[PDB]
RNA sequence: CGAGAAUAGAAACUCUUGAAGAAGUAAAUUAUCUACCCGUCUUGAAACACGGACCAAGGAGUCUAACAUGGAUGCGAAUGA
RNA sequence: AUAAACAUACUUUGAAUCGGCCAAGUCUGGUAAGCAGGACUGGCGAUGCGGGAUGAACCGAACGUCGAGAUAAAGUGCCAAA
RNA sequence: AAAAUGAAGACAUUUUAACGAGUAAGGAAACGAAAUGGCGUAAGGACAACAAAAGUAGUAAAGAUUUAAAGUAAUUUAGAU
């Protein structure tokens, strides 16, 4: 059973005049000008991130495979989400070593927990190999 | 336009309480013609909607709406010079749909809108009464006119095409 | 839109204890539960009581409880506050309920006979409130309310914060 | 560089935000500068019933 | 147990069979009245109504401080939303102030049954809360000697003696939208515009309303 | 601009009435004020000493205070967003009694004057009778039935206009 | 003919497409609709008002002292020491 | 009569502001002004949206993200939905 | 906002109803039914594989560049180089 996940906007609310220049980077910012064209929600810029557009509390921070995300660091963690394993899923994080991540992905397996990053620093063994 | 009867009493020290008020009072609607005939109480005899109250505002019809009839209308109607009273005859089966005639006839000809018009009286003439030089052309008996540059008439919406095959024509009718 | 009068903001009335107190806290919850179950209008008072700021829950000594029980001989005073002790004047017999006790206060009272109580006691023995006194403090005591308003004016002056020059 | 003088626009919008804030019921009931005589009788029988009333404590 | 539930229904049927024949009584007297009075040739005065059926018509921006304090008291504070207001001398002048913002009339038994049955609400705890059975109409106004539905289309309609507390606690109509006017809503309806009295043509706009 | 004094704007509201001057009436310092009534406020400017401010002028207040030769007057005055109270003493010249309750305390006597014979007809046992119905708005007015006996009609109908001329 | 009430009954389905890539999402292009230069002073700026060629790094309500109100805390005719 | 318990009465502490401008079944000075100054109210400033081709103030109507409908001003030869 | 439930579940509980424009400006922290909720930078004190080897790391840290995912957003997470 997996819920439908609805968004109610995929596009990204990018800051005002970052497509014009260079400093002003894309990560959002409220237009506090005096005059600003997209603070007064003029006809064409009026996009400006509301609570309205907030997702549904069933499936907000809901992974499209339907789990939450949990973070792991070695196979003790794992142990923490053992018991729902119908509602997590392993996400070894970014600087486990490749010898620690196949024993997080090996006893994952044993007790049924899905990892996400289970193709992650495999060795050299793709190609004739 | 519609025909309404409405009667009504004023109950004060300065009205009698057995005078009572007819009208017979062309409006769209009975809202409308409640609304004329209090306007006329109050301009003529000092009687107010307060210190009154209604009767009857029932609707008028017409005894044979078959028969056609020469309507003489008289009315009165304020232009920017000042007011002046007019005497129209129109010709219909109704005395409603002649005074319908008149509104419009009215506000084409004077310009002038119906919140500037009062019918003073609606009576029918006879046949040689008709002074209208246009209208008199069509009270005799023997009246007769070809009808031409007709064009041709479409049933209904169903067949009216915008584009059409071959060529166009009036008719002789 | 919708022509209202004013648009919907926070109540100004507090519904739990505040601070981090552990212990006022789980009061906050017993009357809490009292007062939804049992429906009596004490509990009710003595929740909301409760959940009032430290300046508004004032002190009271002994001799008002002295003076306020003379003629409630079996009952018991219940003051949502530190009772302090009055020692001009001597302590009577009688049972107290308050949130602290002072430590001269509470030996004054259990010398004479009576005895000390908390909160969790009187709920246990009268929930609803049956032979109980409820008292509070005297609040236009403060020193502070003195200063308050204009010192010029006509009627009622206020008292002209100390400082530079003072005459 | 002249200025507008006055103008008592939107005062009244400002008047009736917080309306106007009636007295209460204790500014009616004041005393002062009543009749000397009015506050010489009143205070007699007031004096007496007081005077009256502590006797009985003392006696119960 | 739940044999409470039984009684309360005939009690139901009763009060609603009841209540049509006070209905029906008063408009058999009225009929034979005015059939008698052309017997004689006597002229028959019919009683001015009692209720009246206001929908505020404009919006919320752009109103002179007494109108807006007289549309709060009539419950009047949206667009679209309609109320029942008794008739008299205080209610007709305090309309006629108003008159460029409502347009009412005088409802039929229909749309007070209409009104009601779709649009109806009560104020319960603060709450906004739609009907949905008789037993919440009796926990309001029971002690009104109202228990359910059609005692309330019956004390509104006839405007009996607890109209007050029975009207207060019917929350104001939401209406959908309908062609208003002839020309506009910027003249009176005598002039073949949208707002001031219609009397009985205000049952048409309902009717389009509900 | 006007001046800031005392009796500023003052010519029609301090004229005597017309073929109304010299000396009142001895009902003005023969009326009995008790505290408690209701007094309007009349500045008489042929008496001169203790004229009450023009502020005040017809503004109806009640009696605190009587006093040898004026009477004690409290009003409610507005001020910049509040009301607050004025007491004033003045003469009897430049106050009147009110009618304000005139009608109220005549519904307070057809009310007592009921509930008297209610508690003498319950001593004999008969029905008691029900206090004066409250007063209504102008009511709608119900069903009527006019004789067309001593009927008649008289028809209404816009007139010919004629030049006033 | 028939409200209430009492007595008994009858609903658990098809088809098409999808690891030869479904549904969804993202990127580029095209098309319809749509979009005046940001900051600031100003009654009012897109302004023929001023600053701004571009990018990185730095960059502006802080600290000491006196008083007051207020939220949390200790003790309480004492508190601090 | 009607409405009003997230009513009502407030208390304390404090911010910003006191260059304003517009409309009109209003007024004064002026020949007059997109001029100067006022009384009452609604606005713009602080405000986007639908319409008036364009427009701070006009008309409709005030705004969380959306779907389906009845609408408002106003429109229905094409640009432009009818 | 009101009811209900409430030692730990969890998504800052459950239900119902009303509401959501905004310059200047205000809403410090803590407060179980929480007297607004949070993101980011650096340093300090703790905690971080509970059975005596106890967060990650030469089986590749920080940083850089992009690709995808989560969040209304501030931002975070992971893959590849």
């Amino acid at each position: 059973i997996k819920p439908k996940i609805v968004k109610k906007y995929t596009g990204h609310f990018k800051r005002f005049d970052s497509n014009r220049f260079l400093r002003v980077k894309a990560s959002w910012r409220v237009p506090r000008g005096i005059d600003n064209r997209l603070r007064r929600k003029f006809k064409g810029t009026n996009l400006l991130p509301k609570i309205g557009y907030g997702s549904a509390k069933a499936t907000r921070n809901m992974l499209p495979c339907g789990l939450y995300k949990f973070p792991v660091r070695n196979t003790t963690d794992l142990e923490m989400i053992m018991m729902q394993n119908r509602k997590y899923a392993a996400e070894i994080s970014h600087a486990v070593s490749a010898k620690k991540r196949q024993e997080i992905i090996q006893r994952a397996k044993i007790l049924n927990i899905r990892v996400l990053n289970a193709d992650a620093r495999i060795k050299k063994q793709e190609v004739a190999q | 336009m519609k025909e309404y009867y409405i009667t009504a009493r004023c109950t004060d020290k300065a009205h009698n309480p057995n005078e009572i008020f007819r009208s017979r009072v062309f409006a769209p609607n009975y809202v409308v013609a409640k609304s004329k005939f209090w306007m006329m109480l109050k301009k003529q005899h000092k009687v107010k909607k307060i210190n009154a109250e209604l009767l009857q505002c029932q609707p008028i019809f017409e005894k044979n709406p078959t028969v056609v009839k020469n309507y003489q209308i008289f009315l009165r109607y304020v232009s920017a010079g000042g007011i002046h009273n007019i005497t129209k005859q129109y010709r219909d089966v109704t005395r409603v749909g002649a005074v319908r005639q008149m509104y419009n006839d009215l506000a084409s000809q004077y310009r002038t809108r119906q919140d500037k018009i009062q019918l003073i009286s609606i009576t029918t003439v006879g046949d040689k009464a008709v002074k209208n030089p246009v209208l008199h052309q069509f009270v005799g008996h023997h009246v007769k006119f070809p009808m031409v540059h007709c064009k041709p008439v479409i049933a209904s919406k169903r067949f009216n095409l915008p584009i059409k095959a071959g060529k166009l024509t009036t008719k002789l009718c | 839109a919708i022509d209202l009068d004013r648009h919907h903001v926070r109540k100004h009335v507090s519904k739990t204890a505040r601070g981090n107190n552990a212990y006022m806290k789980l009061l906050v919850r017993l009357y809490g539960f009292l007062a939804r179950r049992t429906q009596s209008k004490f509990a009710k008072t003595i929740l909301h009581r409760l959940c009032l700021s430290r300046v508004n829950r004032p002190i009271v000594s002994t001799s008002k409880l002295a003076c306020l029980m003379k003629k409630h001989p079996e009952e018991t005073a219940v003051c949502v506050n530190t009772v302090t002790y009055d020692s001009r004047y001597p302590v009577p017999k009688m049972n107290v309920c308050a949130l602290k006790f002072t430590k001269t206060a509470e030996a004054a009272i259990t010398k004479a006979g009576g005895k000390c109580l908390r909160f969790d006691e009187l709920a246990l023995k009268a929930p609803t409130g049956r032979k109980t006194v409820l008292i509070r403090g005297k609040r236009n005591v403060r020193e502070a309310l003195k200063h308050f308003g204009k010192v010029c004016a006509k009627k009622n002056p206020a008292k002209q914060y100390k400082g530079k020059q003072t005459k | 560089s002249k200025d507008k003088n006055r103008s008592s626009h939107n005062q009244s919008h400002k008047a009736h935000r917080n309306g106007f804030y009636k007295p209460k019921k204790s500014a009616y009931m004041s005393t002062k500068g009543m009749n000397v005589q009015v506050l010489k009788n009143t205070k007699a029988q007031r004096k007496f019933a007081l005077a009256k009333k502590l006797e009985a404590k003392k006696a119960a | 147990c739940k044999a409470r539930c039984q009684a309360f229904r005939k009690e139901v049927i009763l009060r609603t069979i009841k209540n049509h024949k006070d209905i029906e009584a008063a408009k058999k007297a009225v009929y034979t009245a005015k059939k008698n009075a052309e017997i004689n040739g006597d002229l028959y005065a019919e009683a001015d109504p009692k209720l009246i059926v206001a929908i505020r018509i404009r919006g919320i921006n752009g109103v002179s401080p007494k109108i807006k304090k007289i549309l709060k008291l009539l419950r009047l504070r949206q667009i679209n939303n309609a109320v029942f207001i008794k008739a008299n001398a205080s209610t007709i002048k305090m309309l006629r102030l108003v008159d460029p913002y409502v347009t009412y009339g005088y409802p039929t038994l229909e749309t007070v049954q209409k009104l009601i049955y779709k649009r109806g609400a009560l104020k319960i705890n603060g709450n906004r809360m739609p009907i949905t059975s008789n037993c919440m109409i009796k926990k309001a106004l029971g002690d009104k000697d109202v228990v359910c539905v059609d005692d309330l289309v019956h004390e509104i309609y006839t405007v009996g003696k607890h109209f007050k507390e029975v009207n207060n606690k019917l929350a104001p109509f939401k209406l959908n939208g309908a062609k208003i006017a002839e020309k506009n809503k910027k003249i009176h309806f005598i002039l073949g515009g949208g707002f001031g009295n219609r009397e009985l043509l205000i049952n048409k706009l309902l009717a389009n309303m509900i | 601009p006007l001046s800031n004094g005392r009796n500023r704007r003052t010519r029609k509201l301090f004229k005597r009435p017309f073929r109304g001057h010299g000396l009142s009436n001895t009902s003005t310092i023969l009326h009995t004020y008790k505290v408690g009534d209701y007094v309007t406020i009349l500045c008489n400017s042929s008496i001169q000493h203790g004229l009450p401010y023009k502020a005040f002028h017809g503004k109806t207040g009640r009696v605190w205070n009587v006093n040898p030769h004026a009477i004690g007057v409290m009003v409610n005055k507005k001020v910049n967003n509040r009301i607050v109270v004025k007491r004033l003493h003045i003469s009897p010249e430049h106050i009147k009694p009110s009618g304000c309750q005139k009608d109220f305390l005549e519904r307070k006597a057809a009310v007592a004057a009921i509930r008297k014979q209610n508690i003498q007809l319950k001593k004999e046992g008969k029905p008691l009778l029900p206090l004066p119905a409250k007063r209504l708005p102008k009511q709608p007015r119900p069903a009527e039935l006019i004789k067309g006996a001593d009927i008649k009609f008289t028809t209404v109908a816009p007139l010919k206009f004629e030049e006033l001329y």
